[PDB]
């Protein structure tokens, strides 16, 4: 009966990266959907395969909230069926994906003036992930028709970057912070409802 | 002419220090990486060190890993403790690219070996 902790997932001082995106499960709680859609903070709200004006209404089992911390050209790739580094690499979604992106503007809370270079995306895998997929497997892996046995053959790669997050930067380059809301639909007695 | 120290043999209860040197390019923006070679296995990544002397590390060696950095005097430091029988290795500092995760080793590395 008391309310979800949606406090402790948006307004939290610090976002893992989009490699390593976390995930809260929210269950056994009251969650009011309308305080996200009315507040002025969030750019970017977009709900695939549920209204956000009804989302008071249904009554849910599991709400997954995943947070991360892209850049501002990659907002995009946050939906379904996207082709991207974001959703190729980083953090896919389902093709069937019933939920709500959820992105604010964060240069204010991300970025340094020498640079803040705490968060991180993965440039390259040698596939695309499955949809909720999170791969933090930090190798260096070759590619070149050269092995990574030294730097006798052409040199290795490493996957990960880091964003050089500046306030200077532009929009487009500057710190989005995304929460995805994923439901699942009354498969089992539900457990968040709305008020 | 770039050139590094620090690497010799080592006690497994003590802690070691390398340094990589710059020459011929300016260290001043780029982002620098130390990564190790053991006999036999793969290249492993310890860590690297952004610009602003912001480090990102290795989850495994998170804790017995430090890496730093000096603009001024051109170069890298590593220092590493509570070392082990499996850490002996070839050490490399490398330079990463932006936007391809392409690393540059122009040095030579360093042959760190330890027992009693
Ligand atoms: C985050 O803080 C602001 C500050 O007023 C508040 O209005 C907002 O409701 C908070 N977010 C959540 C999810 O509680």
């Amino acid at each position: 009966t008391n309310l979800c902790p949606f406090g402790e997932v948006f307004n939290a001082t610090r976002f893992a990266s989009v490699y390593a995106w976390n995930r809260k499960r929210i269950s056994n709680c009251v969650a009011d959907y309308s305080v996200l859609y009315n507040s002025a903070s969030f750019s970017t709200f977009k709900c695939y395969g549920v209204s956000p004006t009804k989302l008071n209404d249904l009554c849910f089992t599991n709400v997954y909230a995943d947070s991360f911390v892209i850049r501002g050209d990659e907002v995009r790739q946050i939906a379904p069926g996207q082709t991207g580094n974001i959703a190729d690499y980083n953090y896919k979604l389902p093709d069937d994906f019933t939920g709500c992106v959820i992105a604010w503007n964060s240069n204010n809370l991300d970025s340094k003036v020498g640079g803040n270079y705490n968060y991180l995306y993965r440039l390259f895998r040698k596939s695309n992930l499955k949809p909720f997929e999170r791969d933090i497997s930090t190798e260096i892996y070759q590619a070149g028709s050269t092995p990574c046995n030294g730097v006798k053959g052409f040199n290795c790669y490493f996957p990960l970057q880091s964003y050089g997050f500046q306030p200077t930067y532009g929009v487009g380059y500057q710190p989005y912070r995304v929460v995805v809301l994923s439901f699942e639909l009354l498969h089992a007695p539900a457990t968040v409802c709305g008020p | 002419q770039l050139v590094e120290s620090g690497g010799g043999l080592v006690q497994p209860g003590g802690s070691l220090r390398l340094s990589c040197a710059a020459s011929d390019f300016d260290f001043y923006d780029y982002e620098m990486s130390w990564v190790r070679q053991a006999p036999g296995k793969a290249l492993e990544w310890i860590g690297n060190i952004y610009y602003s002397g912001d480090t990102f590390y290795n989850p495994s060696l998170k804790s017995r890993v430090t890496i730093s950095r000096d603009n001024s005097k051109n170069t890298l430091y590593l220092q590493m403790n509570s070392l082990r029988a499996e850490d002996t290795a070839t050490y490399y500092c490398a330079r990463v690219e932006s936007g391809s995760g392409w690393l540059d080793f122009w040095g030579q590395g360093t042959l760190v070996t330890v027992s009693s």
